[PDB]
């Protein structure tokens, strides 16, 4: 039963459009963060509710 | 009907060109796209699977990303870095009164091109390189155009300075491509005018910007001496006076034939 | 299996962050943080790889071997030699010299071990090419069943600060994987001439290559599963650094009489 | 539809041309009766 | 020789046409197949139904509209130029006298010599169900052309979402022998010789296999040995895991 | 013949030279011999641990 | 071609038939004359007296006697050398085809030299030459293994016969079906 | 909100085939079927409309074409209403264009209600099929399954935007399905042919499995790996066994 599940988890996990590596320029206290993304532009983005 | 055939021809969809980087298998290939990034692409149907080599130009599908066709190798224009004169401007007995020089160009250059077999059968090498020296237009230009006509070779004039790109391996690329094209479109004369903008003996062969010149000459010397050879590629050097040329070029196995124009 | 199928994009692996995270560079010029194989782990997986990525499912499908060939910054590879020694006559002395320098450490590790020496990483050949001298070199490559790697040492001679000096390291690395191999350096004396004076750009590069070879030779403990053959025609345009032994031990003469 | 992307030409077999688009992509395409192979060159729209 | 590639779409449309028209066995649904018959490998990539009303009481009388083929082909062509007319299909499944007439008609305005695809509506064959036939004349000539089935990469992937040994082989062999015998008996019955000859030859060229089987038994002995070793490697792993568990267990209870 | 350059034998009793056939084994002795070695290490080891 | 269309009269039919008989006799291929008699000419134009020669031939092959065709047939036909050589090729062809079909009913293609010599009505050494010659033409495929006195026989003989074939064919199909079932039961069960 | 839009097998097949050749220029056609009450949209057939070489548009719909195909359809006995439209649109599957919203708004007023089916053919070769079905506006499950009624309250007050991502299912009929599976002479030839060609090649395969084992066994020794050995022993074993079994 576990084995069936393991293979399945890989099949889901490997389907992704990829996430961009970026650098926090500075922290904002409205729970936004400023990130200068390596290949993209610069964006101010909404930090995770749980982060 | 011509207008109706036209609309049919237009409904067709583009198809991206790449080069095979190296062949990974018999069903996986590594390609450096000439339209994109780096790709793994596969065989389609009834494809040539042992002819895809480094830097040959190939046709790939837009979405399928499999090998649709093979074209001849190209990586540099063929039409301006290589200026082509199919046959020669004049025949080789209409310039007559240069007859001695006609005679001894004819038996060195024409005969191994037409008949590689006699040189193979004896077991000697076909000739390598031939040199024209003397002022230009003593009928110098005539003799070079004229040997090509009779063979029905293409005469290909290469400007030596243009072989001086300031980028990585561009310089490597250009020489190689002429040599590759010489074998595809055979017989052919690759005529390299002036061998003191890519060769010569320089100031003293130190570094002042005399390494660009040193890279160019090194390339010529490595292909000739090495495993590569000249057979249905004949290379012809031209120089105002012959004493100005590196002594490596003066060795046999680069230039065996050295004709004078008095 | 059915999903993880050709056609794939090639990108390059930088490092594995942890297990099922790796950072990858796609050869689009976009980089991503992705998950990695669960077929490999961290003991089956090296940090620097050429890798196969999914085109739209951007993840580690497969690993490739490192690769270095490209149409920028070209390198010559010649696989399957076809030349076997004594092409030209009167190289009797020279046939024996090369044989014990280049051929012998690759085929027999074991004799260097017992005498208690470490195998010479370099040989210097002085003389004209293409008289009999090149012919012998190509013959050793055949006999050892080694890839012949032809380097024109003025080819990086590239006019950028960037790509070419990087490549040369990668070429030697690619040679060690596919051991044994011959790195055969046309006119190493070209790039044994270096700046001494203000010349700004367009003369800067010969310094970069020279330094690259030097760092490697002196920086690492001896081994030979890969031999470096230097070929030289101007013997005074060298620099002493090269010629220092404990690494470059063999100086083979080509005879002229 | 106006506009069209321009191109230069690097191959002029019998029905084929390769065009290099101002979008830095080379394609293998066929030719039609509204092109002549005599107006397929670098330095033309 | 010619060979046929039939796309799933042809067959499934043929299916739908048969069912929606409540086609009997004194009627056959008739339609058009399209694709490219330009190449010597005929690719059937689409199809469409035709209004057709059949009477098999009097073979001559049937009603089929040509004008519908012509009007639809121009529309078809405007979308893509590979939807050109290559033939027709009917259910068949058997050949009739009213088959003869319709064969003539399609010859006239098909540029090629049309493919008649016989689409079996019960699937009576076994594996596969589709047979390609061709009419051409000098003696009416009907010759079974091989089929095979292919689809696009996106379709093939689609098929599989929808859908989501030794015995079967012996069984095809048993059925074949039976049927062939049945045909031979009837053929004789009608008769009371050339055909008998043709069959006889096929036969003539377990029995045969017999001598060579002996050295395949040596090859099989080697495989018995390999396989023995493979079960043993698994057994070795089973031992390791069982030791580990054992020790770990004793420790848990203790603590 | 003894050095096995050529695959014949002599029938001395007869005074004639007679035929021999060159391939007298397939690759199954080598293959198995390697396997026996591995298996024997693994087993021998395992028995010790179990105690 | 003639029989659905082709306007003719008895003159043209006679000329065509006469030539047909002559080419057939001199020939050696197109099976024996058992075939020729079965196609219709004998009741469209005259039955014997140039058309005696087909029936007579058939009988001369069957007994074995070369003298019997020669004595019965006329000067126009008799004169040709080609016929008598081709008689042997035909006599061997009927006996060998018939026998080959018969001897196994599993497809094992094999005649001894002795069996053929008996069958044709000819001494061993003469048949040894005819079968070699026949392989020489490619009228037979196989080879003759001279030593062990067995003929290893491969296929090229076409068959169209009935009255032996039908009977043999049912048996072969039955014997298979039974063989298959037994095996098929056992595997199905487990 | 929630609607199971039922796609016929033939509709699907013809849409993926067409859409894959049709790109990069957009392609459209009309979906045929019926509404049944609410909670249910059945799509019965689909036919192509023409291509246009820079992409299909609202300006390119042509009522005479759509009409001439239906009238001819009718005399087979194909009598359906229009229930919507399909479009290729690369990089659409959870989003819609502003042109495409406006286009849908004209279409659904003609019908009772209407789906915009957008098929993406790029990720239809990646071992998945991407298709979505939308309908913003209309009553049919925006009042039976839909703060509280939040979409249609804001919708009607205007200055809002929401896609209307629908549910989708498949099935046509059993008979088609038995036939599709009977695509896979046949099974017998295939099995014999493989059998013979296995016996020839077993000579390489023997040796190659010895290396796999040998590599594994060496690894284990250093370690003590066991997991790889198990996988790798099963695969070889199963595959002997079939090679033996055939004979």
């Amino acid at each position: 039963n576990d084995k069936v599940r393991f293979i399945k988890d890989e099949l889901r996990l490997l389907q992704e459009p990829g996430s961009y590596v970026g650098e926090v320029i500075k922290i904002v206290s409205d729970k936004k963060v400023l990130v200068k993304v390596q290949p993209e532009g610069k964006y101010i983005v909404d930090v995770a509710k749980d982060i | 009907d011509k207008t109706e055939n036209d609309i049919k021809a237009l409904q067709s969809i583009g198809q991206l060109i790449g080069e095979v980087m190296k062949e990974l298998s018999e069903e996986k290939y590594i390609v450096k796209a000439s339209s994109g990034p780096r790709y793994i692409v596969g065989v389609r149907n009834s494809v040539d699977r042992s002819k895809l080599k480094k830097g040959v130009r190939v046709t790939l599908d837009i979405t399928t990303l499999t090998i649709m066709r093979i074209l001849p190798r190209e990586t540099d224009p063929l039409v301006y870095n290589m200026t082509s004169f199919e046959q020669g401007e004049i025949t080789f007995d209409g310039i007559g009164g240069l007859t001695e020089q006609i005679r001894e160009l004819r038996e060195v250059i024409e005969l191994p091109l037409k008949n590689p077999e006699i040189f193979q059968r004896v077991g000697i090498k076909p000739p390598k390189g031939v040199l024209l020296y003397g002022p230009p237009g003593t009928g110098k230009t005539l003799l070079a155009k004229a040997v090509a006509a009779t063979i029905g070779a293409n005469f290909i004039f290469s400007p030596a300075s243009g072989i001086v790109d300031k980028y990585i391996g561009e310089s490597a690329r250009i020489i190689r491509e002429m040599f590759a094209y010489a074998k595809e479109h055979e017989p052919c004369i690759i005529f390299m005018d002036e061998v003191d903008a890519i060769g010569g003996r320089r100031f003293s062969e130190g570094t002042s910007a005399d390494r660009e010149i040193q890279r160019t000459l090194m390339e010529l010397l490595t292909q000739m001496d090495g495993f590569d050879n000249l057979g249905q590629t004949k290379i012809i050097m031209a120089t105002n006076r012959p004493d100005t040329l590196d002594p490596a070029l003066l060795r046999p196995g680069r230039l065996d034939r050295k004709v004078e124009i008095p | 299996k059915r999903i993880q199928s050709v056609p794939l994009v090639i990108g390059q692996f930088l490092e594995p962050i942890d297990q099922n995270t790796g950072i990858v560079s796609s050869t689009t010029g976009m980089s991503y943080v992705v998950r990695i194989l669960s077929t490999l782990d961290r003991e089956l997986l090296k940090p620097s790889m050429s890798v196969a990525l999914h085109r739209h499912s951007n993840a580690l499908v497969d690993i490739l071997p490192p690769d270095s060939d490209s149409s920028i910054s070209v390198m010559g590879e010649n696989e399957k030699p076809d030349v076997t020694y004594a092409d030209v006559g009167g190289l009797d002395m020279q046939k024996q010299e090369i044989r014990e320098a280049v051929e012998l450490p690759l085929v027999q590790a074991d004799l260097y071990e017992q005498i208690g020496i470490d195998p010479p990483r370099g040989v210097l050949l002085y003389g004209p090419p293409g008289t009999g001298k090149t012919m012998l070199v190509k013959a050793v490559a055949n006999s050892t069943k080694a890839a012949f790697i032809r380097v024109n040492g003025s080819e990086f001679v590239h006019k950028y600060l960037g790509e070419g000096p990087r490549m040369v390291r990668d070429v030697f690395r690619l040679a060690r994987e596919n051991a044994p191999s011959i790195i055969f350096i046309d006119e190493v004396d070209s790039i044994a001439t270096k700046r001494f004076d203000a010349q700004t750009g367009s003369d800067r590069e010969v310094q970069r290559i020279l330094i690259e070879l030097l760092t490697q030779m002196d920086g690492f403990d001896q081994s030979t599963n890969v031999k470096v053959i230097m070929a030289t025609n101007r013997a005074d345009t060298l620099d002493p650094a090269l010629l220092r032994p404990g690494r470059l031990d063999r100086k083979i003469e080509f005879p002229s009489l | 539809q106006l506009p069209y992307l321009v191109a230069n030409v690097v191959e002029v077999v019998g029905k084929a041309a390769v065009v290099k688009t101002s979008s830095r992509q080379t394609v293998f395409l066929p030719m039609v009766g509204l092109v002549d192979p005599d107006k397929l060159k670098p330095n033309d729209l | 020789h010619e060979k046929v590639t039939i796309a799933p779409l042809v067959l499934l449309s043929a299916l739908d046409h048969y069912e929606r028209t409540q086609t009997k066995e004194n009627k056959r649904c008739v339609g058009v197949i399209l694709g490219d018959a330009n190449s010597s490998t005929i690719r059937v990539t689409n199809s469409f139904a035709l209004p057709f009303e059949e009477d098999e009481k009097n073979s001559d009388v049937w009603f089929l509209d040509h004008n519908y083929i012509e009007n639809m082909n121009e529309m078809c062509k405007k979308i893509n130029a590979k939807e050109k007319l290559i033939g027709w299909y009917h259910s068949g499944p058997k050949l009739r006298a009213s088959d003869l007439k319709i064969n003539e008609l399609f010859k006239k305005y098909t540029q090629n010599n049309p493919l008649l695809l016989i689409v079996d509506v019960k699937q009576q064959g076994v594996g596969l169900p589709t047979d390609a036939y061709v009419a051409i004349e000098q003696e009416k000539t009907f010759l079974h052309l091989p089929c095979t089935i292919e689809a696009e990469e996106a379709e093939e992937i689609g098929v599989e979402h929808l859908l989501r040994i030794r015995l079967t082989n012996q069984l095809k062999s048993l059925k074949g022998l039976q049927s062939k015998l049945k045909d031979v008996v009837e053929y004789l019955d009608k008769v009371i010789h050339t055909i008998l000859g043709k069959l006889q030859d096929v036969f003539n060229l377990n029995n045969l296999q017999k001598a060579l089987t002996v050295k395949t038994n040596d090859e099989l002995m080697v495989i018995y040995i390999s396989n023995l070793v493979r079960s043993i490697i698994a057994f070795d792993d089973l031992i390791e895991n069982k030791i580990q568990n054992k020790k770990i267990q004793e420790q848990r209870v203790k603590d | 013949i003894l050095d096995k350059i050529f695959y014949g034998v002599l029938d001395q009793g007869n005074g004639w030279l007679y035929v021999y056939e060159t391939p007298n084994q397939d690759a199954t002795y080598d293959s198995a011999l390697e396997l026996v070695g591995q298996l024997n290490k693994v087993v021998d080891q395992l028995f010790e641990k179990a105690s | 071609t003639l029989e659905p269309s082709t306007s003719i009269t008895l003159a043209e039919r006679q000329q065509l038939a006469y030539d047909l008989s002559i080419s057939a006799l001199l020939g050696d291929k197109i099976y024996n004359f058992g075939e020729l008699l079965h196609h219709p000419i004998m009741e469209t134009i005259v039955n014997d007296s140039n058309y005696d020669w087909l029936f007579q031939l058939l009988n001369a092959l069957t007994v074995g006697d070369f003298d019997k065709f020669d004595s019965l047939i006329k000067v126009q036909i008799s004169k040709i050398p080609i016929l008598a050589q081709h008689e042997s090729f035909l006599r061997q062809k009927i006996c060998l085809m018939t026998l080959i079909e018969t001897v196994f009913v599993k497809n094992i293609r094999m005649l001894s030299f002795e069996d053929i010599s008996k069958a044709t009505h000819l001494p061993k050494d003469n048949v040894e030459h005819l079968v070699m010659r026949a392989i020489s033409l490619g009228l037979l495929k196989g080879s003759i293994d001279q030593v062990n006195e067995l003929v290893t026989i491969s296929w090229v003989q076409p068959r169209i016969i009935s009255g032996d074939q039908i009977t043999k064919m049912k048996d072969r199909l039955v014997e298979w079906n039974d063989q298959v079932e037994k095996l098929g039961k056992k595997m199905e069960a487990r | 909100t929630k609607e199971t839009v039922y796609i016929s097998s033939i509709a699907l097949l013809k849409m993926l085939k067409h859409g894959r050749a049709g790109v990069p220029m957009e392609v459209m056609g009309l979906m045929l079927g019926e509404f049944v009450d609410d909670y249910t949209v059945n799509v019965v057939d689909v036919f192509a409309m023409p291509q246009s070489g820079t992409g299909v548009s609202v300006e390119a719909v042509d009522d005479v074409f759509q009409a001439k195909m239906m009238d001819m359809l009718k005399q087979t006995g194909r009598d359906q209403m229009v229930v919507g439209w399909y479009h290729s649109h690369p990089g659409f599957g959870c989003w819609l264009s502003s042109v495409d919203v406006n286009t849908q708004k004209s279409f659904e007023q003609l019908n009772s209600r209407a789906v915009a089916v957008v098929v993406d053919p790029i990720q239809s070769v990646k071992g998945k099929v991407v298709i979505d079905a939308f309908r913003l506006i209309d009553t049919g499950a925006l009042i039976n399954n839909l703060l509280n009624k939040a979409n249609i309250q804001a919708l009607i007050h205007g200055l809002n935007r929401h896609y209307y991502s629908l549910n989708i299912d498949y099935h046509k009929t059993a008979k088609e399905t038995k036939m599709l599976m009977n695509l896979h002479y046949e099974e017998k030839e295939e099995s014999n042919l493989a059998a013979t060609k296995s016996m020839v090649k077993i000579a390489e395969q023997y040796s190659k499995r010895i290396e796999e084992e040998k590599e594994l066994t060496e690894e284990e020794l250093k370690t003590r790996p066991k997991k790889h050995l198990s996988e790798t022993a099963d695969e070889t074993l199963e595959n002997n066994i079939v090679s033996v079994l055939t004979a």
